[PDB]
């Protein structure tokens, strides 16, 4: 649930 | 702020510049775990562009983080579709995928469950050439199913909750006139107007139910183990179950 | 013929053909099990999939159309039609669901069939955007007729293509009834297309929670919780789940 | 099979 949260914030 | 101020002509440039590439496939004959992985493979590559196209469809980076990830989470599946469609117009009976994976019904269906998926996204894309739906009204329509499809599963029922959701249908309700304005610029009269609307509205109802028993067959593809799901992939999935 | 209605004439058409609210058999001598409140959804839908097919042949242009365009329509859109009913009779019961009105339950209540509460929760989250819309009886009854003509007429030799273009002439038709339903009630031209597009957009996720359904109620079926008749296996089978 | 529906649909 957490690789698309840090591609958003990359 | 910065999307409720944007004129009708603004929304739509904004739109168009943020518009993501044709990506390609691999560059001799296929099958089933064949076919499926240059598709994922794709897919997988098309996603990063998609997470970067959201944050410029204005509106989107208003949310919070969270409310972001839900909505593609989502959307992600029909986006990659309505993109597939539009890509595919010009091409009556057949699916570009890519510029050098353009695949055709009367290819030989080598992977088991594909068929009626290719068959709904083939008669969308039918429906869009009789309609001759405009690049202008697709990037509407994209930006339309990334804001509304995670809308209502919102099951938070607080203040900053609503206040939110609020937002949303606000920027929902601005995408809306931008559609209007394009049907009004090209000459449509208001009776036209509205049922042109209507009928493109409705085919995101389509749209969904494509993506709905796409990712039945992605969910079981997960459970065979004969494909390659990248990590990304499959927790976009996992978001479907979950 | 439908085409020659004037939107009132539509109106009153639909309004007229509306089946009726039908009891549950709830026994509240005995607690619910999954078994037994699944049965009493089952044995209800069953009963209102009668009243559905002839409502169904007094809305405007179906009766036009050849027995397996009806048959094909009804077998895509039975359960969104049973669900926008249920949403619509839940609309002033806040956190319930009236499926009937000796079975108005609230979501604790169906946590004890598996899968059920996410269904529901999604209901409810619908039941509340009408509510918060006001969404009107004629309104709805223009819907849920959008909701019986569209969702199959994607998946629809040359008699193929002049029955296409009756249901989209009729679609036209429910969408100048809705606009002017809007114009009517006083909504501003601006107002009116917004709102059209507000409505439309729930048919999207009225599709998806039928999806879900569908899903469900198959995963029912195969774990052996309930039987059903004959013909929602016949329905359900339609949408060929796996 | 006739289909219960396509039944229905003519009663
Ligand atoms: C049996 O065939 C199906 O699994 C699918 C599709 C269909 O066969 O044609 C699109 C479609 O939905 C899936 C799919 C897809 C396949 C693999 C993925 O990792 C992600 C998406 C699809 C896909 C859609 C768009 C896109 O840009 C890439 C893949
Ligand atoms: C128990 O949770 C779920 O399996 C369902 C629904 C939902 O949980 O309602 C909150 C809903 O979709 C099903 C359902 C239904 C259940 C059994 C059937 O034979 C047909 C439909 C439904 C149904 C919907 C409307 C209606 O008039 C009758 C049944």
């Amino acid at each position: 649930h957490k690789i698309l949260h840090r591609l958003l914030q990359d | 702020s910065l999307a409720l101020s944007l004129t009708a002509d603004q929304m739509v440039s904004a739109l168009l510049d943020a518009e993501p590439p044709i990506l390609y496939s691999e560059y001799r004959p296929f099958s089933e775990a064949s076919m499926m992985g240059l598709l994922t493979n794709l897919a997988d590559r098309e996603l990063v562009h998609m997470i970067n196209w959201a944050k410029r469809v204005p509106g989107f980076v208003d949310l919070t983080l969270h409310d972001q990830v839900h909505l593609l989470e989502c959307a992600w599946l029909e986006i990659l579709m309505i993109g597939l469609v539009w890509r595919s117009m010009e091409h009556p009976g057949k699916l570009l995928f890519a510029p050098n994976l353009l695949l055709d019904r009367n290819q030989g269906k080598c992977v088991e469950g594909m068929v009626e998926i290719f068959d709904m996204l083939l008669a969308t894309s039918s429906r869009f050439r009789m309609m001759n739906l405009q690049g202008e009204e697709f990037v509407c329509l994209k930006s339309i199913i990334l804001l509304n499809s995670g809308v209502y599963t919102f099951l938070s029922s607080t203040l900053k909750s609503l206040e939110e959701k609020d937002h949303i249908h606000r920027v929902l309700d601005k995408i809306t006139d931008t559609l209007i304005h394009l049907m009004a610029k090209a000459g449509l009269t208001l009776q036209q107007q509205h049922q042109r609307l209507a009928q493109l509205l409705l085919i995101l109802s389509h749209i969904r139910h494509m993506s709905n028993k796409g990712m039945e067959h992605l969910y079981s593809m997960k459970c065979k183990n004969v494909v390659p799901l990248s990590d990304l992939l499959l927790e976009m999935l996992d978001a479907h179950r979950l």
